[PDB]
C-alpha cells in the first residue's frame, strides 16, 4: 500500500510492517535458517585474528578479486585511436560484459563488436567467423581501423590471428590496405593493464615495425605520450595542458577522452577525436617517449626501446609533488622548453594547501588498492603528506613491484608500519581492516561493502571508504575528476581531508554526548 | 644572538616607520635581562595602538563578549547592535560546554538586536524590551541574559542598564547589561575589566544571604580557565584527584549558579591573571576568600602548581597531592622520552593576547626547545614583570607588535617554530616556517594538566618535524 | 590517562569513565541543570508546529543571522585592486574581525588596517587617526592606493571622510596625487554586500568623475566585468577563462583571485595581482558594462549609466544552464565574437550530467539560503533539474527579489510549493525544516548546527547539510570550487546528486536490516 502523495522505492516501502511480517514469515516457515545467535557467532570469527590466519592460507579460492581481464583493457585501448572499433574475436558475453562495465562506470556509450564464436567454432576455429565479422563491421560500423583482441576461448583453441587476418583480406573480404592491427591478450593471464599493454604494443606494431628505415630519432620535434590504462578524463585533459603550458610539442598516443565525454546535442557519435594514424606513422620521429604509468608498459618499453631507439625515461607516474616535479624536469630537459611561472605558482598553491592541511592528514592509516602504478603513486603522496599507509594492496602487481613499493616505504619514516600484499583479494584486506583497523580504506567500490561489514561489528569499527579508482559504480561523474600532476594532486588532498572532516563531523554529532567538539571552524 | 645583534636588529626594522611612530615604537620593543624586575624600565605597555600599522589586537566587546561572558552556557547573551560584531565572534572560540544547544544552553548561538537605520535615530531601548520577552518567550529554560553593547549603542545613548532593572523586576530574571563598547578600550583588557565589573555588580552577590549551601573546607574555584578545547576539564580533574572540590569554574563550561556560589569556596584558583583578577581581588576584598596563581602547562608547572595548592591545605590534601604526582609520572615520562630527542634545541617565538606568552614557555622548556622571543597584545606591566623571570637572558620581547615588525624579527631571527593567532598563521605558512595556533590550539587540545602534555608535545612534533617544510623550495629553481 | 602510542584529543579523551563521573559530580552538584525530562519537552516543543507559529512572530530579536556587516564586502572590494591597502575608519575590533573571518574562509594571509580609534575619537572625531594612520600605512606597508572605508562608529559619529581625506593631502602627510577613494559603509544598513557596491562605486567615481569629457563608449574594443561580492576563486577564473576562449577583450574590475591564492614559496607577498588603476581609469571607454551580480550591483548601475553612459545590459547572474546561455549570448551580441565550438561541447557536457543523474535529483526537496542573486541562480539550477526548493530564504533580501524569484518559481511546475522568505533568519529555518521536512539544505557552515538539531528529534527527521555558499569553516579548501557558467553547474550538479547517493548508502547500510537496497551500481 502505497500513498499517492508519497511514493516509496524498495526502499523504505520493504521497511513496512506487512512486508516485515511476509518475510519473517518466509524465513520461519521455510527457509530453514539457522539461529540468529548461530549467524551472530560465524560473524564474530570471522572478524577475529585465527580467521585472518586461515584466510591468508588460501591457495586456489579466490573472493572478491579487484581486478580485471586483459580484452577489458585492450577494448580500452582500442577506444583510444580515432575511428578504432575495437573487436574482440571470442564469445559475445564478454564483449557485452565489457561494455556494461564501461557503461556503468563512464556512463557514456561504449562500443566493442564479437564475431559471436559459439560452440561450432570449437571445434572448426575462428577462420570465417572473422572474416565475416570483419566485413560486417566495417560495412556497418564505418571505421577508418580496426583492433583485434582475443578471449580467453579463442586463446585455448590456439588460433593464428595473423594468419586468419592475412587470408582475410586475400581472400577478398577487406582492402588489403584497410589498418587491422591485432594482439593476443589471454584473460587467464595478466590482468586488464597487461591486456592495455598488449593492444598498444600490437597496434604500434603494425603501424611502424616494417617503416623504421626513413625513421630519424627527433626529426618532428615532439615527445610521444603513452598513458596507459587510465580511467580518468582529467588525467588526459591536464597531462596535456601541462606540456601546451610548458610548450612542448606532444603526440598522446592513446587519446579516449573525447569519445568518453561526448556532448549530448541530439545527435549519437560513435567516434571523437583520438590518436591519428599519421600521429602513430611519425612516433618513431619524436625526440622520445615517455611512459605515463611504466609499471604495466613492460612490452611496450621494450618495443620502444628496441625498434624506435628511443630512450625511454625511468620516470615514475606523475602523482604527487615530487614525482611530477621530477616529470615536468625530465620533460623540460628532453624538449629544451623552460618550465615556466604558471607551473611554479601552481606547486606552490598545492604546498600551501599540503601546509594548510597537514594537522588533520598527520599519523592517520589508510588502507589502499587498485592498480600497481596508481597505488605506488597514491603511497609516495600519502607519505609526502604524513599520512601512513599500513596496508598496501595491490591483486595484480607482481614481485619487482613490491620490492619498488618496499623501497619507497622505507625511505620515509612513516612506512614503518606499512605492509605491502602482491596476489591478496579484498577478503584478505576485510581481514586485515577487521583485525587492523585503519582510519580509511582508498579504493573502488567494491570496498563499499566492506564498510558494511565493518559496520556490522559496531560503529566504532567501521572503516569509511574514499573512492579514487577504478571502476566507481555508486557516485555518479567522478570519472571526471583528476589524480596526475598538482591539480590532481590537489583534488586528492581536498578529497581526503574532507572526508576526514566529514567523519570527524559525524562522530561528534551526538547532542549532549559528544556534541562538545562539534566545532565551527575546523 | 647578543645584546647587540637583537637592538641592530630592532633600530633596523624601526628605521622605516615615520618619526613619531618609531619613538612610539621604541618604546614597545626590548632585549630581556632577567635581573630587571621592574619591566616599566624596560617596556611600555597597555598604550594605544598606532593608527594604519595593522596591529593584530581587538575590542572590548571581544573581550568581554567573546571571551568572559561567552562560555557561560545557561545564559543567553543579546548582541545589542548591528548584525557584523555578533557575526563574526559566533563559535569562533572553542570554550567547551555540556548542554543541549538551544534548549539549556546558548554558547554557540548569536543571538542579537540587528539594528536597522530606524533604530539609530529613534534610538533602541523599545526593541531591546521587545527582545527580551521575545527571548523569554521562545527560550523559557534560559538562567539570564546578558545584552552586551556594540559600537554603536553608547553613541546614540541607549539606556540598557534602565531596561535590564526594569525587565528583571518584571520577569523576575537576572539582566546584566554590559557597555562593552568596542571603542571604550584599546584592547581586548578593558573588556575583561568590563566584563568582571559586570559580573560583580549584577550576579555575583545575589546569593550573599543564602546559607543553605554545604561548604566544606576543601571547596575551591577555578576562576580565568575557559575551558578551551576542553582545558578546564583536564584541570579539574587534576583537582579533584586530591580530594578538592570545584565549586565553580570561570567560566568555560560555567553555569550561572556557579558563578554565585563561588563566595562559597576557601580558595580561589586563578589561572588567567590577566582576565580575572579583577574579580579575585574583589572576591578577596568582600569576602575574604584567598586567591593563588597555578600553571598547569607542562608537568613541572604542573607539579609545582599542586603542590603549592596542597601547601594551601592540610596534611591529607598533600599526600593526595603526592599520589597524584606519582600516579601521572610514568604518563608524561614516557612523553618526554619520546617526543623531546625529536624537539631538542629548537627555538621558538611565540606571539599571544595576554597569559599563555610567559605560561607555555614551561611546556617548550620541558621538551628541551628555547623561546627565543615572546610578545602580548594587550599585557600591562604586571604580565612583563612575571614574564621577564621566564624569558633566558638576551630574548627579543615586544609588546602590540604589528605586521612589519613580526615579518622583520621572524625573518632575521629565523626561528623554528611560530605560536600565534589565525591571522598571522598563514603569513608565517608561506615563508616555510611551521606554525602553531596558540590560541584555539590549532582545533586540537587540550593542553592543561598530564592528558593535555601528551597532546601538546605530540602535536608540536607533527608540525615542526612534518615533511611539507621541504618541499617549498622548486627542485628547478 | 593517556598513552604515549594512543593519544586522544579532546575527542574521545572526555569519553573515558573518570571524566563521564567528574562531568556527572559538576552537573549534579553545581550547574542546577533541569531535570532531563524537562529538556526532552522544551526541545519536542521547539520542533512542534504551535512554536513555528510564535517563532515567525518575531519582530526584535535575531537569532543566527545569515548576513554579516557592509564594511567585510568594502574590504573585500579594496582587495580586489592591485597594491591596494583596505583602511577602515573606526575602532580596531571590526578590523580583527573581518581578517579572522576571511582567514577562516580563504586560509590565506588578509592584510586590512584600522585607525585604532578610541575614546577620545569618539569625543573629538577622528581626523587626527585618519592622518596618522594614512601616514602610517603609506610609509611602512607601501600601497599604491588606500581605500577607505567606515564602521558603524564612524557612521554614528558622522565623521566626513572627503573633508578629512582632503584635510590629509593639504596638510603634508599623504602626496596629492596619492589614490585614497573613500566609501560610505554603515554596518546598521544592508549587508556585506551592499559594502562592495559602495565600496566598488566610489573607487569607480575617485577613478572617473573628474575625466569624462574625453572619453568614447567603444574606445578600447573592451567588455567591463563586475563580479560584486563573489567567494569563490573558481568564479573569477571560469568567468575569465569563458571569455578568453570565447576571444572577447575584457577587463575584470576588483579581481581578488591572485591576492586571495598566493604560492608557498617562501616568501610572503601582500599584494598579488588585481585591477590597476590604468584599467580602473580606461573603464568608460569599454563597449560595456555587465553586472554578473546585478541584485547588489544597483548603485554601481546607476553610476555606470549615469555617469559612463554605458547601457548595461540586464542579465541574470550566470548559474545554470538558462542564464549561462543568455550571458553568452549577450557577450557575444555586445562583443560581435561568435561563440565558439569549445563552449557548445561544455555546455553538450552539461547536458549530458544532467540527463544522467535526473532519476536522483528528480522530486527532491531542498532548502537553501545565501545571498540574493546566489539563491536566485540556485533556485532557476535546481527548478532545472527537477528539484522541489520548497524553503527559500534570503536574510538580506528586498521585496522586489522576493517578487523576482517567485515570477521564476511560477513559470515551472516544481515551484509550486516553494516559498521564499526575506528578513528571516536561520532559527526560521530550523523552525521551518522541522514542521516541513526537506531532504537537504545548501548553504553555508552555520547550518551544521541545524542538523544536529534534526538528528537529535531522530535519524528520520535529519536534513543532511550541503555546504555551498559563504562562510564555509568546517571544510578545507572549498573555496577554490566553482558556481558560475556551466562548469559551476556540472560542479554543483556532481555535489547535490553525490550527497543524494552518500545518504542513500548511509541509510542503507545496516546489514539483514535495510542493505537489502545496498546496491553495487547505483
Ligand atoms: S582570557 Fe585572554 S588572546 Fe586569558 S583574551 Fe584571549 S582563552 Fe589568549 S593568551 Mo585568544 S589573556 Fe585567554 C586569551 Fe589569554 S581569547 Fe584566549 S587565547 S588566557
Ligand atoms: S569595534 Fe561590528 S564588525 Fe564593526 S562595522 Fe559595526 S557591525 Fe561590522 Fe567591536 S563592537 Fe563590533 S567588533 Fe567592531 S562594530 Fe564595534
Ligand atoms: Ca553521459
Ligand atoms: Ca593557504
Amino acid at each position: 500500500s502505497q500513498q499517492v502523495d508519497k511514493i516509496k522505492a524498495s526502499y523504505p516501502l520493504f521497511l513496512d510492517q506487512d512486508y516485515k511480517d511476509m518475510l519473517a514469515k518466509k524465513r520461519d516457515g521455510f527457509e530453514e535458517k539457522y539461529p540468529q545467535d548461530k549467524i551472530d557467532e560465524v560473524f564474530q570469527w570471522t572478524t577475529t585474528k585465527e580467521y585472518q590466519e586461515l584466510n591468508f592460507q588460501r591457495e586456489a579460492l579466490t573472493v572478491n578479486p579487484a581486478k580485471a581481464c586483459q580484452p577489458l583493457g585492450a577494448v580500452l585501448c582500442a577506444l583510444g585511436f580515432e575511428k578504432t572499433m575495437p573487436y574482440v574475436h571470442g564469445s559475445q558475453g564478454c564483449v557485452a560484459y565489457f561494455r556494461s562495465y564501461f557503461n556503468r562506470h563512464f556512463r557514456e556509450p561504449v562500443s566493442c563488436v564479437s564475431d559471436s564464436m559459439t560452440e561450432d567454432a570449437a571445434v572448426f576455429g575462428g577462420q570465417q567467423n572473422m572474416k565475416d565479422g570483419l566485413q560486417n563491421c566495417k560495412a556497418t560500423y564505418k571505421p577508418d581501423m580496426i583492433a583485434v583482441s582475443t578471449t580467453c576461448m579463442a586463446e585455448v583453441i590456439g588460433d593464428d590471428l595473423n594468419a586468419f587476418i592475412n587470408n582475410s583480406k586475400k581472400e577478398g573480404f577487406i582492402p588489403d590496405e584497410f589498418p587491422v592491427p591485432f594482439a593476443h591478450t589471454p584473460s587467464f593471464v595478466g590482468s586488464h593493464v597487461t591486456g592495455w599493454d598488449n593492444m598498444f604494443e600490437g597496434i604500434a606494431r603494425y603501424f611502424t615495425l616494417k617503416s623504421m628505415d626513413d625513421k630519424v630519432v627527433g626529426s618532428n620535434k615532439k615527445i610521444n605520450i603513452v598513458p596507459g590504462f587510465e580511467t580518468y578524463l582529467g588525467n588526459f585533459r591536464v597531462i596535456k595542458r601541462m606540456l601546451s603550458e610548458m610548450g612542448v610539442g606532444y603526440s598522446l598516443l592513446s587519446d579516449p577522452e573525447e569519445v568518453l565525454d561526448t556532448p549530448a546535442d541530439g545527435q549519437f557519435r560513435m567516434y571523437a577525436g583520438g590518436t591519428t594514424q599519421e600521429e602513430m606513422k611519425d612516433a618513431p620521429n619524436a625526440l622520445n617517449t615517455v611512459l605515463l604509468q611504466p609499471w604495466h608498459l613492460e612490452k611496450t618499453k621494450k618495443f620502444v626501446e628496441g625498434t624506435w631507439k628511443h630512450e625511454v625515461p625511468k620516470l615514475n607516474i606523475p602523482m604527487g609533488l615530487d614525482w611530477t616535479d621530477e616529470f615536468l624536469m625530465k620533460v623540460s630537459e628532453i624538449s629544451g622548453q623552460p618550465i615556466p611561472a604558471s607551473l611554479t605558482k601552481e606547486r606552490g598553491r598545492l604546498v600551501d594547501m599540503m601546509t594548510d592541511s597537514h594537522t588533520w592528514l598527520h599519523g592517520k592509516r589508510f588502507a589502499l588498492w587498485g592498480d600497481p602504478d596508481f597505488v605506488m603513486g597514491l603511497v609516495k603522496f600519502l607519505l609526502e603528506l604524513g599520512c601512513e599507509p599500513v596496508h598496501i594492496l595491490c591483486h595484480n602487481g607482481n614481485k619487482r613491484w613490491k620490492k619498488a613499493v618496499d623501497a619507497i616505504l622505507a625511505a620515509s619514516p612513516y612506512g614503518k608500519n606499512a605492509t605491502v600484499y602482491i596476489g591478496k583479494d579484498l577478503w584478505h584486506l576485510r581481514s586485515l581492516v577487521f583485525t587492523d583497523k585503519p582510519d580509511f580504506m582508498i579504493g573502488n567500490s567494491y570496498g563499499k561493502f566492506i564498510q558494511r561489514d565493518t559496520l556490522h561489528k559496531g560503529k566504532e569499527f567501521e572503516v569509511p571508504l574514499i573512492r579514487i579508482g577504478f571502476p566507481i559504480f555508486d557516485r555518479h561523474h567522478l570519472h571526471r575528476s583528476t589524480t596526475l600532476g598538482y591539480e590532481g594532486a590537489m583534488q586528492i588532498l581536498t578529497t581526503l581531508v574532507n572526508s576526514i572532516l566529514e567523519r570527524l563531523d559525524e562522530e561528534t554529532r551526538g547532542m549532549q554526548a559528544t556534541d562538545y567538539n562539534h566545532d565551527l571552524v575546523r | 644572538m647578543s645584546r647587540e645583534e637583537v637592538e641592530s636588529l630592532i633600530q633596523e626594522v624601526l628605521e622605516v616607520y615615520p618619526e613619531k611612530a618609531r619613538k612610539d615604537r621604541n618604546k614597545h620593543l626590548a632585549v630581556n635581562d632577567p635581573a630587571v624586575t621592574q619591566s616599566k624600565k624596560c617596556i611600555i605597555s597597555n598604550k594605544k595602538s598606532q593608527p594604519g600599522l595593522m596591529t593584530i589586537r581587538g575590542c572590548a566587546y571581544a573581550g568581554s563578549k567573546g571571551v568572559v561572558w561567552g562560555p557561560i552556557k545557561d545564559m543567553i547573551h543579546i548582541s545589542h547592535g548591528p548584525v557584523g560584531c555578533g557575526q563574526y565572534s559566533r563559535a569562533g572560540r572553542r570554550n567547551y560546554y555540556i548542554g543541549t544547544t538551544g534548549v539549556n544552553a546558548f554558547v554557540t548561538m548569536n543571538f542579537t538586536s540587528d539594528f536597522q537605520e530606524k533604530d539609530i535615530v529613534f534610538g533602541g531601548d523599545k526593541k531591546l524590551a521587545k527582545l527580551i520577552d521575545e527571548v523569554e518567550t521562545l527560550f523559557p529554560l534560559n538562567k539570564g541574559i546578558s545584552v552586551q553593547s556594540e559600537c554603536p549603542i553608547g553613541l546614540i545613548g541607549d539606556d540598557i542598564e534602565s531596561v535590564s532593572k526594569v525587565k528583571g523586576a518584571e520577569l523576575s530574571k537576572t539582566i546584566v547589561p554590559v557597555r562593552c563598547e568596542g571603542f571604550r578600550g584599546v584592547s581586548q583588557s578593558l573588556g575583561h575589566h568590563i566584563a568582571n565589573d559586570a559580573v560583580r555588580d549584577w550576579v555575583l552577590g545575589k546569593r550573599d544571604e543564602d546559607t543553605t549551601f554545604a561548604s566544606t573546607p576543601y571547596d575551591v574555584a577555578i576562576i580565568g580557565d575557559y575551558n578551551i578545547g576542553g582545558d578546564a576539564w583536564s584541570s579539574r580533574i587534576l583537582l579533584e584527584e586530591m580530594g578538592l572540590r570545584c565549586v565553580a569554574q570561570w567560566s568555560g563550561d560555567g553555569s550561572i549558579s556557579e558563578i554565585e556560589l563561588t563566595p562559597k569556596v576557601k580558595l580561589n584558583l586563578v589561572h588567567c591573571y590577566r582576565s580575572m583578577n579583577y574579580i579575585s581581588r574583589h572576591m578577596e576584598e568582600k569576602y575574604g576568600i584567598p586567591w593563588m596563581e597555578y600553571n598547569f602547562f607542562g608537568p613541572t608547572k604542573t607539579i609545582e602548581s599542586l603542590r603549592a595548592i596542597a601547601a594551601k591545605f592540610d596534611e591529607s590534601i598533600q599526600k593526595k597531592c603526592e599520589e597524584v604526582i606519582a600516579k601521572y609520572k610514568p604518563e608524561w615520562e614516557a612523553v618526554v622520552a619520546k617526543y623531546r630527542p625529536r624537539l631538542e634545541g629548537k627555538r621558538v617565538m611565540l606571539y599571544i593576547g595576554g597569559l599563555r606568552p610567559r605560561h607555555v614557555i614551561g611546556a617548550y622548556e620541558d621538551l628541551g626547545m628555547e623561546v627565543v622571543g615572546t610578545g602580548y597584545e594587550f599585557a600591562h606591566n604586571d604580565d612583563y614583570d612575571r614574564t621577564m623571570k621566564e624569558m633566558g637572558d638576551s630574548t627579543l620581547l615586544y609588546d602590540d607588535v604589528t605586521g612589519y615588525e613580526f615579518e622583520e624579527f621572524v625573518k632575521r631571527i629565523k626561528p623554528d617554530l611560530i605560536g600565534s593567532g589565525i591571522k598571522e598563521k598563514f603569513i608565517f605558512q608561506k615563508m616555510g616556517i611551521p606554525f602553531r595556533e596558540m590560541h584555539s590550539w590549532d582545533y586540537s587540545g587540550p593542553y592543561h594538566g598530564f592528558d593535555g602534555f601528551a597532546i601538546f608535545a605530540r602535536d608540536m612534533d607533527m608540525t615542526l618535524n612534518n615533511p611539507c617544510w621541504k618541499k617549498l623550495q622548486a627542485p628547478w629553481e
